[PDB]
């Protein structure tokens, strides 16, 4: 096979002129032992498709016509210079990102002209098979013969190529009549899944029944994907096992199971680098960033400069404070909002949702459990931990589950008891909700208390209590109308860049600027409005402090000021009036 | 280690990781597809308690610092909760 | 026929150290004799071997 | 010029900014526009902006249409790829920019993918199906010329 | 085996074929055809020896044409663009194509029109942020029998281009909304089957509860968002559902509240943008149509002939207006002028002013901004009608007061009484609890006195009223 | 078919089926009832057995006003439990 | 069992002791006979032992300690618990 030889020597060639991967595999090579002096990266160099064809098409036509005969040796070549790297102190696996298509196909239009041909699918992923072991090297120990002995087990995956069957068990007694135990954790074991892949939903022509085929995920490609995610695989298409034409009478028609191997899984729909931070540098100083930020939020929403401000002062967070050997007091910032439909409260919250960085939404019910781990014989809120959990028709929600949110808000954990595991468990989250008046637009006129429909200690958790009004007016008509008009004909990506650096730098703790004024602020409102509204409490001042540190965040300041303080009252005043 | 575990428990097991196979099967797979387990070693539970101690034996001076500056109920009092005012 | 390819760990000598950490002992006479006798003496079944000794 | 085509070739929109400022905006309240805005001109204005200056009005950025990614995979497979998709001119188009950029790199590759079009192209001239459907408006209508003269041919070859 | 011969009393029996290479998806399921094909036998293990009978196709060939339709590419030919310019030139052209959807169906001219401004789809707007604004509308149709609203449905499902008629709570086999069902070895639904175009609901207050929250989440945003399991996809779609709900106990719902129908709850009604409560006052010619059409219907097909003239001269033969709806849609994207948004502008705030007054009394019935946004995709539905890229005042001038119309639909033991309750929740219960509906039950069991809609209504009222 | 048999329908076929009080009855026999009068037969599909049996059957029914003798003003339909459409046959 | 059995011969803690309904206020209504649960349902006879300690937070009914009212009246829990 001096021809498999040549596709090594060719694709040796290919590397190093141009040397443009070498690099990306010495990165590879130092990593790892870099993580040996410490005190995890899938072995697999992303091969671009586009740099083929500069040097030779008659390989390049190859890899897509007839991939069995040539990713291996290009892969074996690939190990070759692996070894030739630095150095001492495993096949590896080629990828192929293209410079699609022909073969650009999505999984309804397949089968055969494209198989045993590279393809790209593209699709829905269900139901994903459950994350399984699979058996390749086998290594045994002879004993007092010594020396070490090893058997190779090919699979029907195995490589590419098809190859007499190895399995199954173990050598045992390899001659001569020595005893051979089974090593365990010397020998090698590649982990393997296979996920079905149906077309996209949107694309499907008639009510036709939907025809999905199944990818096998090799490696590191496992549990690189939940299913109903948005998907374009890559990978040789493979028809494995018999027709039935192996065993004599299988006398049905039905035949040729096919599947794709590997190989990428490209998914579809933080990074700095040096520019970026230098950006949030510069823009910090500046006095007014704060409102312009607060009117990044909303291309298509008007006002609501107050609600948007709100939003931000989630996204940060008053840090996180623990008490040595003492209950830690909470960091994030909850809110609720009121108001007659077409208010965008059910709007307003999938950009929430978007720009967030996380969490789940959920919607009224809903349910079962929310945050719950259900105690699975024989859930949300603790999956979205660090995060903006939305939740939708907010009054709607059960009684039942509401207690249980009571636990989850200020306490801050959750805990269950139920049969069973016994535990408590932290669920941390930042929480957003929307909930309707109690009946109909009723909203407006009605009282400061009947109007919100959930009493009670919930509506203290929320830190936050806003109302908007739906009442109409023809000036602020008109001034709806001309934006609502112009939307059907500084960088929004920009706004979560800039938080994530904001979030894990830097925590401003708390000075002495600023006590004075949210300690004269809660003392007013406590005084004054349990004369004017309800409710207040302690908890409205711990809000006081969380908002002053959060807009600290904003500032990007290693210190609280009273300017944020400034701010914060007046927010929490907007709130109340 | 038999009977050390107990349902609901959260518990930190460690032990050798490994495949028993296969019974067959042995024809769907193919291989040889080992789906393994983990052999129990040691065994440490979150959580394990008064009333029940033997001693008090050089424990009592883990006390005594406590008794000594006297005036123990409104010290303790004060020390249960110190993060709300 | 099942090739061999051998490798810097050899169980052999490795035997021979295991057998130096037991009853050839001092930092904890040694714990090695007294944690063995007391099994030997069939008041006792688990042998709790701590990596940390090692 | 006359024909539709062309005319119509111009019209489309083009990722150019201003190397200057220009007040007396014509597009709304700037007044003047910001020197390096981003604003997409349509091809006819914007053809000799890029010539009268020793600095010219405006920079060109290379139109997505253009972008690196395309030009390389129009050089895998021309006949399965969709022109009619992306713009849907090409040729009455970059046959504008090819001359206006002075770009002589992506002449050997245009100048390829219309030959493999038009190999494809003789083998609809015989009496279509999908394919049809993604052509660019100029090489469908030298289809249709091509398909008419094969189908008078045939049809005066009998009766 | 079609069901016109042999069928007789007994169900048709079907024969397995396998097609292969160039005749694989070559046809459409549901469509009649004509096999060729060798006939011959397979083993299949299921004795003795009972071996069962398939049809090999060499090779198919589906009935006249029928190609075109099904299979209807996004393009066609030239000719087909000519009759349709020529076809956007009549200045009764609104007018004649409402003359086409009902042949049959007599009157009910808001809603004959309304169905037209539903299918030719509406503005729709991709603008940053995310958020994507939608297209086209909803409608419903409620009201007592006789409505053909249920026949009318069909005829909606027969026109439109790609539109699944699901009458549930989903049926049979076929689940209403988008489903995750697993590979033994998406499951489908109406929505995403339907994806695109229109969706045709019936007894749609009748439907299931998880899969109501599922639709009333969908229409709005056109995504549905499935976290079941190990896939957490969000897929699309597109569908613009057309609902027909049936109203309970008769005309007195009417001298109820206009809204409290739907469960407990208006809100689907506020979700919905064209809601048609309807009338089918039979022009005197119409009740004794349908008479005289029952006394016959026999001989000598006199009847059906002309209705085939109809047919004919029946405005667009409808075969032809499918293929105009699909071109429209795919072709030209409609956007409105100015002094036809500040038109509308103070359309909405005369609405607002007005029925605010209105409501100064508490009257019962309403008004969001959705409403208007609604009122906006009929005026887009309508100028893509005219297929011009462009709005004109007098074309929404029509809008406004179809769509008044459509206000005036939302305009239409003695309850105080029954309302009491209050003399239980007082004095009888601070608490509630042992009361529940259960107790006012046994309250009003033997007191000679409650329905169950009264029993609600009351309650409701007070849980309203604030008492 | 139980360890075949028709019901009431069935074995009337031809004769006069004759049914009281409606509103005590559990909705697996209404169904059947609604089915044999809208299309005039009775579907079996268990176990093995499978048919149309035949049920022309005259239903007359005796039904009990909700409640009371005169149940309200209200319509006859709003006066019986019975649904609209069972009754409409 | 959970909570009082799970813990007993220690401090039990309850939160918005007001919203328990009732089937609960019987259970805790009897448990400060200490010593004792009775459970008679069912597959259950048994008599299990729960020498629990309890805490309760309430809230006073709405909104907060109305002082116009008197005491027992703002507190909505029955004499029968209280002593």
């Amino acid at each position: 096979d001096a021809v498999f030889g040549d596709r090594v020597r060719r694709f040796q060639e290919f590397l190093d002129t141009f040397t443009s991967y070498r690099d990306s595999v010495r990165s590879i090579q130092v990593y790892n032992s870099n993580n040996a002096a410490n005190y995890i990266l899938p072995h697999r160099i992303i091969i671009s498709l586009d740099d083929l064809r500069e040097f030779d098409r008659s390989f390049w036509s190859g890899i897509l016509v007839e991939p069995a005969y040539f990713i291996p040796p290009a892969e074996k070549a690939l190990t070759d210079l692996a070894d030739s790297m630095d150095d001492v102190p495993h096949p590896w696996k080629l990828s192929f990102k293209g410079s699609f298509g022909a073969h650009a196909l999505s999984p309804r239009t397949l089968t055969a002209q494209h198989l045993n041909k590279l393809v790209s699918v593209e699709g829905i992923v269900t139901k994903t098979s459950l994350v399984r072991p699979k058996l390749i090297r086998s290594v045994h120990y002879a004993a007092k013969t010594g020396r070490f002995h090893y058997r190779d087990y090919t699979d029907a995956t195995t490589t590419l190529t098809t190859r007499i069957p190895t399995p199954a068990i173990y050598p045992t007694e390899d001659t001569e009549g020595n005893k051979l135990t089974t090593e365990y954790g010397y020998s090698t074991f590649i982990d393997h899944q296979r996920i079905t892949v149906q077309e996209m939903p949107e694309m499907a022509p008639a009510g036709q029944l939907p025809r999905s085929i199944d990818v096998i995920l090799d490696d590191d490609l496992v549990d690189k994907t939940k299913p109903g995610d948005r998907v374009n695989v890559v990978g040789v298409f493979k028809s494995l096992g018999a027709g039935g034409m192996n065993q004599s009478n299988s006398n049905t028609l039905i035949g040729f199971k096919t599947l794709i191997l590997g190989n990428t899984v490209y998914p579809l729909h933080q990074m700095l680098t040096d520019f970026d931070i230098r950006n949030i540098n510069k823009l910090s100083k500046k006095k007014d960033i704060f409102d312009i930020l607060s009117q990044s939020l909303a291309p298509s929403i008007y006002g609501h400069d107050h609600i948007k401000k709100a939003i931000l002062l989630m996204l940060m967070g008053g840090v996180e404070k623990n008490l040595e050997n003492g209950s830690h007091l909470r960091g994030d910032i909850n809110i609720l909002m009121v108001g007659d439909p077409s208010t965008a409260k059910s709007q307003l919250l999938r950009f929430v949702l978007n720009t967030a960085s996380l969490a789940i939404a959920t919607t009224g019910r809903g349910s079962s459990g929310v945050g719950l781990t259900a105690a699975v014989t024989t859930g949300a809120m603790v999956l979205a931990d660090r995060g903006v959990v939305c939740i939708d028709e907010f009054d709607k929600m059960t009684d039942v589950d509401r207690v249980a949110i009571h636990e989850v808000m200020e306490q801050q954990t959750v805990t269950i008891a139920k049969a069973g595991i016994h535990t408590t468990l932290n669920a941390r989250c930042s929480v957003i909700a929307a909930a309707n008046p109690v009946f109909g637009q009723y909203d407006v006129n009605r009282d400061p208390h009947q109007n919100i429909a959930l009493p009670d200690s919930l509506l203290s958790r929320f830190d936050l209590l806003f109302v908007v009004t739906d009442d109409i007016n023809e000036i602020r008509d008109r001034s709806i109308s001309e934006h609502v008009l112009r939307t059907h004909r500084v960088t929004i990506p920009f706004l979560r860049k800039y938080v994530q650096y904001a979030k894990e730098r830097v925590i401003p703790q708390l000075t002495q600027e600023a006590i004075n004024v949210i300690v004269k602020n809660y003392t007013d409102l406590r005084n004054d409005d349990n004369t004017k509204k309800s409710p207040i409490t302690a908890r409205t001042l711990e809000t006081l402090i969380r908002l002053a540190t959060a807009h600290a965040k904003v500032r990007l300041s290693k210190t609280v000021n009273k300017v944020d303080a400034k701010v914060a009252a007046n927010l929490l005043r907007f709130a109340l009036l | 280690l038999v009977r050390s575990l107990s349902p609901g428990d959260i518990v930190d097991v460690t032990g050798i990781f490994l495949p028993a196979p296969y019974t067959g099967f042995k024809a769907l797979k193919a291989g040889l597809l080992t789906e393994t387990y983990l052999e129990a070693q040691f065994v440490r539970q979150h959580k394990k308690k008064f009333a029940s101690f033997s001693l008090t034996s050089d424990v009592e001076e883990r006390v005594m610092e406590l008794i000594t500056s006297g005036d123990v109920y409104n010290r303790l009092a004060k020390s249960i909760a110190p993060e709300i005012y | 026929a099942l090739p061999s390819i051998q490798l810097p760990v050899d169980y052999n000598n490795l035997f021979n150290e295991i057998t130096d950490f037991l009853v050839t002992f001092k930092q904890d006479g040694p714990k090695y004799m007294a944690m063995l006798q007391k099994v030997a003496n069939r008041e006792l079944n688990s042998v709790i071997i701590d990596l940390d000794d090692i | 010029y006359y024909d539709i085509d062309d005319v119509l070739a111009d019209g489309t929109e083009f990722p150019c900014k201003f190397q200057y400022d220009i007040p007396g905006l014509g597009y709304n309240p700037g007044r003047p526009i910001t020197k390096n805005t981003k604003l997409s001109l349509p091809l006819w204005l914007a053809r000799i902006l890029a010539i009268v200056g020793p600095v010219p009005f405006v920079e060109l950025l290379p139109p997505d249409m253009f972008s690196t990614k395309v030009m390389n995979a129009i050089k895998t497979d021309p006949v399965a790829l969709d022109l009619h998709s992306i713009n849907s001119h090409f040729f009455s188009l970059a046959i504008k920019w090819i001359m206006l950029f002075s770009e002589k790199e992506l002449a050997n590759v245009v100048s390829e993918l219309l030959l493999q079009r038009a190999q494809e192209l003789n083998h609809h001239a015989s009496s279509t199906s999908t394919f049809l459907l993604k052509l660019e408006e100029m090489e469908k209508e030298i289809y249709k010329k091509s398909h008419e003269s094969y189908k008078d041919t045939k049809r005066w070859m009998f009766k | 085996e079609i069901p016109e011969l042999v069928p007789v009393g007994e169900m048709p029996r079907n024969l397995t074929m396998t097609c292969d290479r160039y005749l694989t998806n070559k046809v459409i399921p549901g469509t009649r055809v004509t096999i060729v094909g060798i006939y011959s036998i397979y083993n299949s293990k299921n004795g003795v020896a009972i071996r069962t009978p398939y049809i090999k196709i060499l090779g198919i060939q589906s009935d006249v044409e029928t190609s075109s339709i099904w299979n209807s590419v996004t393009m066609f030919t030239e000719e087909e663009e000519e009759e349709f310019l020529q076809l956007s030139r009549n200045p009764k052209l609104y007018e004649i194509l409402t003359n086409s959807i009902a042949p049959s169906i007599f009157g009910n001219e808001d809603i004959k029109k309304a169905i037209v401004c539903l299918l030719m789809g509406g503005s729709k707007k991709i603008l940053p942020d995310g958020m994507r604004l939608r297209g086209d509308i909803n409608v419903l149709l409620l009201g007592d029998p006789g409505t053909a609203k249920s026949q009318l449905l069909k005829f909606v499902e027969k026109v439109s281009p790609i539109a699944v008629y699901t009458s549930g709570k989903g049926s049979s086999a076929a689940g209403l909304t988008a489903s995750v069902q697993r590979d033994p070895m998406l499951e489908g639904g109406a929505m995403v089957l339907a994806d695109g175009g229109v969706v045709c609901i019936d007894e749609f207050d009748k439907m299931r509860d998880e899969d109501r929250v599922a639709i009333h989440e969908a229409m709005e945003q056109q995504t549905i968002s499935i976290a079941k399991a190990g896939i957490t996809t969000v897929l699309n779609s597109r569908t613009s559902v057309l609902a027909a709900a049936n109203p309970i106990y008769g005309r007195y719902d009417d001298l109820k509240s206009p809204g409290d129908n739907i469960d407990f709850q208006t809100t689907i009604l506020s979700r919905f943008d064209m809601i048609f409560i309807v009338k089918d006052d039979h022009n005197e010619e119409r009740d004794i149509s349908i008479a005289n059409h029952v006394i016959n219907i026999h001989t000598g097909n006199a009847n059906a002939m002309q209705n085939q003239q109809e047919e004919n001269g029946s405005e667009i033969s409808i075969e032809k207006m499918k293929r105009y709806i699909t071109y429209c849609r795919l072709k030209c994207a409609p956007r409105l002028s100015p002094q036809a948004a500040e038109k509308l502008s103070s359309n909405f705030v005369t609405i607002r002013k007005q029925l605010l007054i209105n409501e100064l009394e508490s009257t019962e019935r309403p008004i969001t901004i959705r409403q208007l946004e609604a009122i906006i995709r009929i005026t887009e539905s309508l100028a893509k009608l005219e297929l011009s890229p462009i709005a004109q005042e007098r074309h929404v001038d029509e809008a406004i007061r179809l769509f008044q119309a459509s206000t005036m639909d939302a305009a239409s033991t003695s309850l105080s009484e029954i309302r009491r309750f209050e003399q239980e929740l007082k004095r009888r219960l601070p608490i509630g609890w042992s009361t529940s509906y259960q107790t006012l039950r046994r309250e009003f069991v033997d007191t000679h006195r409650f329905s169950q809609l009264a029993l609600d209504k009351a309650l409701y009222a007070l849980e309203k009223h604030e008492t | 078919v139980r360890k075949l048999e028709g019901g009431a329908l069935v074995l009337a076929d031809k004769g006069v089926c004759l049914i009281d009080e409606f509103d005590k009855m559990n909705d697996q026999d209404r169904t059947s009832i609604h089915e044999a009068m809208e299309q005039q037969s009775i579907s079996i599909s268990k176990a093995g057995i499978v048919t149309t049996l035949q049920a022309r059957c005259s239903i007359i029914a005796a039904a009990n006003p909700n409640g009371g003798r005169y149940n309200s003003t209200l319509p006859l339909a709003q006066n019986v439990s019975l649904t609209e459409p069972i009754l409409s046959r | 069992g959970g909570a009082l059995v799970l813990a007993d011969n220690g401090i039990c803690c309850i939160d918005e002791f007001d919203k328990m309904d009732e089937s609960d206020r019987t259970a805790i209504h009897e448990v400060m006979e200490q010593q004792t649960i009775s459970i008679s349902k069912a597959g259950i006879n048994t008599t299990l032992n729960a020498r629990t300690s309890i805490l309760a937070a309430a809230n006073p009914l709405y909104g907060r300690y109305n002082p116009r009212l008197s005491p027992l009246d703002n507190i909505n829990l029955p004499a029968a618990l209280l002593s």
